[PDB]
C-alpha cells in the first residue's frame, strides 16, 4: 500500500470537540480560541515545534435536551488586538471591524474559516493569540430558553518543523510543561525478571 | 564524522568534571558567549580526554526551544530521565545528536544552522547526558574533563 | 431558474468532510512563509531514527529510572547462558513503549514491515568477548540453550573488534506474532588488571523503509 | 449566487437510487485486490453447469433422501412401457427444485430460453439395452404408448455403446407451457450371469447460452 | 434482450432494512454491523465464498407513531479496533478518531458510505468485523421523546469468487452453518408415483 | 432535475462576504463618470505627505 | 480428461474400502500430508480398481473452505444428502468435479491451484461420495479399493 495515511495533512484531520459552552437563563459568553484545551490535540501538537495552518470552526447549537426553538443568535469573532465585549449591550457588538454571523437554531450550523493570524511565519508552543469568540442572543429582552453549544475545529494545510520527543508525563498547568517532582512514572511497563519473555 | 542539522575564532568554555554520580549539564545558546571576548550559525565541538581503562558513554544533542519546568558554566540537571521538561531521554535521538563512547572515539561536533520563525531576532540548547555512568578501579583518575569549543559562522 | 433536486444527505454535519467554507477575513493577507529547516512531510521520517529502548524494566528500577536504558554484563556469568530476552512488538506494552516507533503506532491500528535493532557496547577498550544475538521466527518457541538458538537466525557479535551490531527483523504484522530476540553468552567476559569488571549495553531500535501503517485511532 | 429552483421530488428517500454519498473515512486507503481465480461476473455462469435433478421424488423416499437422485431400471419390466415422466419447468415445484437453475430463477419472474438434459447410466459393463427419450411440444398431450411418442421429437439411447445422452429442449417461456419428457422402454434389459439385475440412471440438467431472465423478485 | 439484469452488481442492489433500533424513555444504543441479520441477504451472500464491496447506510428516524419532533441526534461510527461507548456521557463520544454526523429529525436522512475495511483482499464467511455504530441524543438532560429508527444498507461495487451450493436448510445459529439432525427435509416436492405427470 | 446537496453553512449571514445580489432597479442607467483630478487609489498616498 | 479448476514426488494415501452401505469420505487439505515424508499447488489423483461385473458411480469434487456442522485416513460422512454442512449433494457440480462411473473409466484427477485472500498463509477439501451404490452378485469381491494419490506443485 501507499504512505498516504501517515501524511501530515491527514494526521490533523477529523475535527473533534474543542469547547463546550453553557448559557443558562448573563446572556453572553467569551471563549478564547486555544488548541490545548483537552488532553487530546496537545500531545499531538507538541510532537513538533513550528506549525503553520488555518482554522475551520462549526457551531452546533441546541437546547440542553435535544429539541430546537426558533431563536436567532450571533457569533462575533474578535480580531487579535481588539477590545472584548464586557456587557450584553456594549458598543463592541456593533463594531464593523469585528466580523459576525447571524444563524438560527433551526439552521444547519455555521462554517467559519479563520486564517493564519500570526505576525511570525509559524506558531510557537515553546518560548500567538489567534483570537477570541463572543456568542450572544439578539434583541433587547431576555430570551426564555437555555442555550448550549459545542465548537468543533478542523486544521487544514498543516506544515510542521523541528520534531520533538513526545510527552509521557501528565500535565499540571496549561502555560508551561511542568511535572510533579514527588514521583517520576516509568514510560514502559515493568516485569519480574529480564529473562522472562 | 561531521553531522549537519537537518541536512542544510574558536571560543573555549570551562571544563566540566565527569564524576561517578554526575547527572548532566546543559548550556543555553547564544547566552554562553555574551560576556567573553542578530543572525548567525554555530559550530560546536565537544571532546573529552580519558584513558583506555575508563568506560562510559555520553549523549550530546542540541535541542531547539528547550524550556524548563518547576519541580558560561552551565547548570546541572536534577532529573535526567525527564530532562526537567517532561520529554524522555530515550527519544532524544530525534534531534541532531552524537554519541561519545569512551571505547572508540573521543570527539563530537555538530553543525547547527540558523532556525527561527523570524529571520532577524535563546534559540537552542546543548544537553550532555551521561547515559552510561563512568566506571574505573581504585588508583585511577576520578574525574574526566569535558571541554566545549564553540565556533560561530556567518554572523549578521 | 435551473431545475434542482435535494438528494438524501443534506443539512447534516460530517466531521471528516473536505468542505471549502467562506473566510472570515477576505481582505486579509497572511504572513508569507520563509525557509525553516527540518520540514517533516510524513510521519515515517520520525519513525526511521534509532532511539533508545528500555530492555531492563525490572521492579527495582522504578525508583531510579536512569538504570532502565542499559543492561549489564559481568565476569561471574558462565558461558552458554542467557542474558536478556524481549518481545518485538511496538504496539503492546513492554520494552517498546520507550521508543518513538512504539509511540506513533499507538495512533494507528494495523502496521506491517521490517525493523532493525542496533546494540552498542560501553565497556573498556582492553576488554574482549563474544555475544550471540539470536532471533526466533514467529510461531516458534524460545530456545533453551545456546545450541538450538544457533540453528536459527543469529549473528555472532564480538566487541573486541567492532562496537555496534545491527540485527534486522524480516517481517512483523498485526491484524501470536512475536519476534523474541535473545542475548546469549558465547564466550565469557575477560578483562585485564585495572579494567572494570562490569560493562553496559545500550539497545537502539528503528524501522526500515517498508514499514507502513493505516487505520488511524485516537488513544 | 446563481438562481436555482426546487423541482417536485426533493427530500425523499428512494431505495434504488445511484447516489454518490460522502465517505466516512476520506484519508483511508483500502487493501489492493490481488488475483483470485474463479471470478463470477454474471449469474449465468452458475446456471450453465450440469447439476443433478431429483426425478424419483416419491413419498417413501422422504426418510432416506439419498435414493431421490437415481431412478431404477430392471429386468422384470416389459417392453413398450413407461419408466418415468417429469415436467420441464424450473420455476414451479417438482423435480427442478433440486438444481441450481431452478433455485436462481426463483429470484426472478420471467425467463425464456433453451435447456438441455443429460442422462448417465451407472450399470454393469456386460449389460446392454435400449431406451427412448421422448419430448412432447408444449400444448400437446402425454403419449399413451411407445408408438405415438416416436412420431414426435425423440432420441434412441442405447447404453451398450454410449453412456450419456443429451436431449435439448428447444424453447420454454413463462409470462400451460409444459415440456414433459417421458422415458420409454424400447427393448428389455438383458444381463448375463453374474451381472446385477437392477441399474440406476442419474439425470442432469443445465441451461444453454440463450437463457435470459429479468424482473428480479425477492422470495 | 441483453444480460444486464443478471449481473453481479444489480443482484445486490435495492437496499433493504438490515436493523431496527428502539430507544424508549438508557439513552444510547450499540448496533454491530452485520449482513446476516435476517433470512434475506444471508442465503444470497452464501452463494459465493469471497466478496469485496463497500457499504452505504441510511438512518430513517422518526417517532413510534409517524410524527417528527425538532430533536438533534448523533450517529457515531466506531472503527474496527476502537473501544465502544459504555455510558451516555463516556469519553468515547468526544474521540476525534471516531467520525460522527449531526442531523435532526426534521432533516432528510443521512447518507454514510463505509469503505472496504478488511485487512485481507476480500471478505470471508466460511473459515472481518466491518464496524459498529453508536446512536445517542445530544445534551446533558434526558430528552422526553421516544426515538426509533431503521437502518437501510446498500452494497456497491460487488465482486464475487468461488460459487457455492445454496443453503436449503433453515438456520439455527448465526456463527456456524448448523442444521437439525432429527429430520432432513427434502429440497424438492414429492408425488405419489414417478409416472404421474 | 439535477441532484444537489446542502453542505453545512447555508442560511447564514456573514458580514464580510462577496455576494452578488439582485439589483433593485434593473432598467436604471447610472450617470457616467467623468475625469475628476486627485484620485486616491490607496491609503498610502495620504500617508506619504 | 484433465480438468483444471476455474481455468487457470507422488504421495499415496491409504486405500478406502467401498462397501455396500458406504456413505462417503472427505479429506482436509493440506492436513493430509503433515506427518508423512506456505503457498503451493496440488495435483490429486483418485482411482479405483473394479471388475467388469460391478456397477456404481462416485462423485469426486473439491470444495474450498468446507466447514462442518454439529448434528490421513479421513472421516466418514454421516448425512451425505446435506454433506454435514447444509448444502445439497445435487448442486455440488458447481465446483470442479469429476464422475467416476464404473462402466467406462476408472481414473479421476483434478488440478487445483492456490486460492486464498492472502497470498502467503486448511484451504480446501475433497469429497468422494457414492451417489449410485455398489451392487454385485454373490461370490464376487465385496470391497472395492479407492486409492488417492496427491502430487504437490510449485511450493513456496
Amino acid at each position: 500500500h501507499s504512505t498516504q495515511e501517515t501524511a501530515i495533512g491527514n494526521f490533523f484531520s477529523r475535527a473533534g470537540l474543542v469547547s463546550i459552552i453553557t448559557m443558562p437563563t448573563d446572556g453572553y459568553a467569551n471563549w478564547d480560541i486555544d488548541l490545548m484545551g483537552y488532553a487530546q490535540l496537545r500531545r499531538k501538537c507538541e510532537l513538533f515545534t513550528y506549525m503553520r495552518f488555518d482554522a475551520e470552526f462549526t457551531f452546533v447549537v441546541a437546547k440542553p435536551n435535544g429539541e430546537l426553538v426558533p431563536q436567532l443568535l450571533q457569533y462575533m469573532y474578535v480580531p487579535p488586538g481588539a477590545p472584548k465585549p464586557t456587557s450584553r449591550d456594549s458598543f463592541a457588538w456593533q463594531t464593523a471591524t469585528n466580523p459576525s454571523v447571524f444563524v438560527k437554531m433551526t439552521d444547519p450550523p455555521a462554517q467559519v474559516s479563520v486564517p493564519f493570524m500570526s505576525p511570525a511565519s509559524a506558531y510557537q508552543w515553546f518560548y500567538n493569540m489567534m483570537g477570541t469568540f463572543s456568542i450572544r442572543t439578539v434583541g433587547t429582552k431576555k430570551s426564555p430558553h437555555s442555550i448550549t453549544l459545542r465548537v468543533y475545529m478542523r486544521i487544514k494545510h498543516v506544515r510542521a518543523w523541528i520534531p520533538r520527543p513526545l510527552r509521557n508525563q501528565p500535565y499540571l498547568f496549561k502555560t508551561n510543561p511542568n511535572y510533579k517532582g514527588n514521583d517520576i512514572k516509568c514510560t514502559s511497563t515493568s516485569r519480574d525478571k529480564i529473562t522472562t519473555l | 564524522n561531521i553531522v549537519i542539522a537537518y541536512g542544510e575564532r574558536f571560543f573555549t568554555l570551562d571544563t566540566k568534571s565527569w564524576a561517578k554520580d554526575s547527572k548532566g549539564w546543559y548550556w543555553k545558546f547564544p547566552d554562553v558567549l555574551t560576556e567573553v571576548g542578530y543572525r548567525s550559525g554555530f559550530c560546536v565541538h565537544v571532546q573529552c580526554n580519558a584513558s583506555k581503562f575508563h568506560q562510559g558513554a555520553l549523549l550530546v544533542a542540541v535541542l531547539p526551544e528547550y524550556v524548563l519546568g518547576t519541580i558560561q558554566v552551565g547548570a546541572v540537571l536534577t532529573h535526567p530521565y525527564v530532562l526537567d521538561a517532561g520529554i524522555p531521554l530515550s527519544q532524544l535521538t530525534v534531534c541532531p545528536h552524537q554519541w561519545i563512547n569512551l571505547r572508540t572515539n573521543n570527539c563530537a561536533t555538530i553543525i547547527v544552522p540558523y532556525m527561527n520563525t523570524v529571520p532577524f531576532d535563546c534559540n537552542f540548547g546543548l544537553l550532555v547526558i551521561p547515559v552510561v555512568p563512568l566506571d574505573f578501579n581504585a588508583g585511577a583518575t576520578s574525574e574526566i574533563p569535558i571541554t566545549v569549543t564553540i565556533a560561530p559562522m556567518c554572523a549578521e | 431558474g435551473i431545475p434542482t433536486e435535494l438528494k438524501p444527505g443534506t443539512n447534516q454535519f460530517l466531521t471528516t468532510d473536505d468542505g471549502v467554507s467562506a473566510p472570515i477575513l477576505p481582505g486579509f493577507h497572511p504572513t508569507p512563509p520563509i525557509h525553516i529547516p527540518g520540514e517533516v512531510r510524513n510521519l515515517l521520517e520520525i519513525c526511521r531514527v534509532e532511539t533508545i529502548l528500555e530492555v531492563n524494566n525490572l521492579k527495582t528500577n522504578e525508583t531510579t529510572p536512569m538504570q532502565r536504558l542499559c543492561f549489564p554484563v559481568s565476569v561471574q556469568s558462565k558461558t552458554g547462558e542467557l542474558c536478556a530476552a524481549f518481545r518485538a512488538d511496538p504496539g503492546r506494552d513492554g520494552p517498546w513503549q520507550s521508543t518513538i516507533l512504539g509511540q506513533l503506532c499507538r495512533y494507528y491500528t494495523q502496521w506491517s514491515g521490517s525493523l532493525e535493532v542496533t546494540f552498542m557496547f560501553a565497556g573498556s577498550f582492553m576488554a574482549t568477548g563474544k555475544m550471540l544475538i539470536a532471533y526466533t521466527p514467529p510461531g516458534g518457541s524460545v530456545p533453551a540453550d545456546r545450541i538450538t538458538a544457533m540453528l536459527g537466525t543469529h549473528v555472532i557479535w564480538d566487541f573486541g573488534l567492532q562496537s555496534s551490531v545491527t540485527l534486522v527483523v524480516p517481517w512483523i504484522s498485526n491484524t501470536y506474532t512475536t519476534g523474541i530476540i535473545t542475548i546469549w553468552y558465547q564466550t565469557n567476559y575477560v578483562v585485564p588488571i585495572g579494567a572494570p569488571t562490569t560493562a553496559y549495553i545500550v539497545a537502539l531500535a528503528a524501522a526500515q523503509d517498508n514499514f507502513t501503517m493505516k487505520l488511524c485511532k485516537d488513544t
